């Protein structure tokens, strides 16, 4: 004798109703650990729906200011001509060294976005970065 | 289940044509179980012999036992309007003693 | 006699960290095992979006805090369950993590099933098992989702059931039924190996804190 | 035994062991007719 | 401690930007006769083709170079509610990495 309805309420109520019917005599071991700890949220059913007409979600597209300038960076230079290494939790990019090498300059008071393309690529060549300005 | 007791709500004889047997029947029942003390539940059993789809429908009805709240043990907690498919339900909450005032099916 | 039984049993309630499972994890941890990389916007599950936190050029992005946090819940209820010696079941369909997952299990001391899930495992436990066959008293899911991208089966028939299920959830997956969810990536190796080290190591130290909460209270009867 | 919720406790126990020891030839890297006239179980 | 919105705005695959037409560095890890499973640093790996060229270099743990296209391979049909995805990522293998 149970509640295998698993659309109206949840585990933990239905168990507390079972025993308040009295036809569950002793309490489930997992019982109280819940009344303690319960989790966020109750777990209730929920019927999944489509959104209809102007209803639109909720996700923040993920943009961060260094984004501006990574783009110009590689629709200039296309992607750094040594590979990415995501293995590595510090790695520093070819691109990645331009967009810190930009923002110093920024923070100088630059402010003519032309001026700081140009100039970040001479700081990159005295280091010795093989920048290509591939058109292609 | 000895406190329990069970009700029938309706006794139907379907029939599914078959090649073999041509027309051949089925005993579809509807029963509800209740301890009269807020603990109720329902199920369907169809077999071909009446007897057994009263034990399918009996025993299979104590695995969906609902909990109804009862406002002091007599009547529900507030009126409930409610339309499931096409039947539709209104009913209202009562003082001591006006006794039930439904359906027959809603009396059992 | 009786006050030692009631001391092991419900003296761990009384704290909120009693096993301090709050060390084996942190977000930092979290971040380097790839937990926070979802599915492609196009395929987010509504209920979903409350753990995503943002979309990183079409990648849904898994909010780590949520995370540390939900996962703080799961791993503390699978401690207590095991330290009452309950039984807990791992379940998953996914067959590049089934080895590992099964492997698990045995290290823990608990169950695995990662195979095909016959229909009734749950809802016809005795007739499949046998009339006194106990069943879990908590299923946890690295994987919710079977092999044609559905809701695992035993989803459904754990909450039929009223079995608590501890539930790794992705941004596709369905968390609606799932009592403890966990946001966080279900595909990446590295996220599975990290999630299935803490379900072992919180079972583990949970089986050994009862070993020592009953030698502890039986010394004193005689002593 | 942990595999006893499969339903095939036996069988799987086995597919178990074969598979761990597959995987531990093929990460640590001659004529395989060891035994010839041979069959395998029905 | 770092906060999680710190460790995504530096970290390796927000720097990486879009990953069509990008390079970057793989590991095998699991072999299937000539198909090769490479692993490089994203949510699902990819399967490429032993290239006939050092075929025999190409063994587990090799670190080799990629040319990543998608990261997830997916795409809604006609009828469809969600997008299917095939739990798989796309890259051209370019070859070994020179471990200089
Ligand atoms: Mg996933």
């Amino acid at each position: 004798a149970g509640s295998r309805l698993e659309t109206v309420g949840s585990v933990f109520s239905r168990t507390r109703d079972l025993m308040r019917a009295g036809v569950l005599k002793e309490k489930p071991l997992w019982y109280d650990i819940y009344k303690a700890f319960p989790p966020l949220r109750e777990p209730v059913f929920r019927r999944p729906r489509l959104r209809y007409g102007k209803a639109k979600a909720d996700i923040q597209d993920i943009f961060y200011q260094e984004d501006q300038i990574r783009a110009k960076f590689f629709a200039t230079y296309g992607s750094g001509q040594k590979a990415f290494d995501l293995f590595n939790p510090n790695f520093k990019s070819t691109c990645q060294r331009f967009v810190e090498k930009y923002t110093e300059l920024q923070n100088l008071g630059e402010t003519d976005e032309e001026k700081l393309f140009v100039e970040t690529g001479k700081a990159l060549l005295a280091e010795g970065i093989i920048l290509r300005r591939v058109r292609e | 289940y000895e406190d329990f007791d069970t009700r029938i709500l309706e006794v139907r004889n379907v029939f599914n044509m078959t090649a073999k047997e041509g027309r051949k029947k089925s005993v579809r029942v509807l029963v509800a179980v209740g301890n009269g003390n807020g603990a109720a539940g329902f199920a369907i059993g169809k077999a071909a012999d009446r007897g057994d789809a009263f034990r399918k429908a009996k025993n299979r009805a104590i695995h969906y036992l609902h909990y109804i709240e009862r406002y002091e043990g007599h009547t529900i907690f507030h009126d409930i309007s409610l339309r499931f498919k096409r039947t539709q339900i209104r009913m209202k909450k009562q003082p001591r003693g006006y006794g039930l005032r439904c359906h027959r099916a809603i009396i059992t | 006699g009786d006050d030692f039984q009631s001391r092991i049993l419900d003296t761990p309630l009384q704290h909120s960290d009693f096993f301090n499972v709050k060390e084996l994890f942190s977000v930092k941890s979290l971040f380097e095992a790839r937990v926070h990389l979802g599915h492609k916007a196009g395929c987010r599950h509504r209920f979903m979006e409350p753990y995503i936190f943002g979309n990183r050029l079409g990648q849904d992005i898994i909010d780590l805090d949520q995370t540390a946090l939900n996962l703080q819940l799961a791993l503390n209820f699978t401690a207590h369950v095991a330290y009452r010696k309950g039984i807990i079941l791992f379940v998953s369909r996914n067959r590049q993590f089934s080895h590992l997952i099964e492997t698990t299990a045995q290290a823990c001391g608990e169950y695995a099933h990662t195979r095909y899930f016959k229909g009734g495992l749950l809802t016809n436990a005795q007739l499949l098992f046998g009339p006194s066959v106990r069943l879990p008293d908590l299923i946890i899911f690295l994987h919710t989702l079977n092999n044609v991208f559905e809701p695992h089966v035993a989803v459904r028939d754990a909450a039929k059931m009223n079995i608590p299920t501890v539930g790794i959830v992705d941004t596709n997956c369905n968390p609606c039924l799932i009592t403890y969810p966990i946001p966080g990536n279900d595909d990446s190796p590295q996220a599975i190996q990290l999630f299935c080290k803490l379900f072992r190591t919180t079972i583990n130290r949970a089986k050994e804190k009862r070993r020592q909460m009953e030698a502890l209270h039986r010394l004193q009867s005689p002593k | 035994h942990f595999l006893f919720y499969t339903g095939k406790q036996s069988y799987y126990s086995l597919m178990h062991d074969v598979y761990g020891k597959v995987m531990q030839l093929e990460k640590h890297r001659a004529e395989s007719r060891d035994l010839i006239g041979s069959r395998w179980l029905i | 401690v770092e906060s999680f919105a710190s460790m995504l705005r530096h970290s390796p695959l927000t720097q990486l930007g879009p990953a069509k037409d990008k390079l970057v560095i793989g590991r095998i890890f699991h072999i299937v006769e000539d198909d090769l499973y490479i692993d490089f640093g994203g949510k699902f790996h990819c399967v490429c083709k032993r290239p006939d060229v050092d075929g025999e270099k190409y063994q587990r743990g090799t670190r080799v170079r990629l040319r990543l296209l998608d990261l997830e391979l997916t795409s809604r049909f006609l009828g469809g509610t969600t997008d299917t995805t095939i739990l798989e990522a796309d890259a051209v293998l370019l070859g070994l990495q020179e471990i200089r």
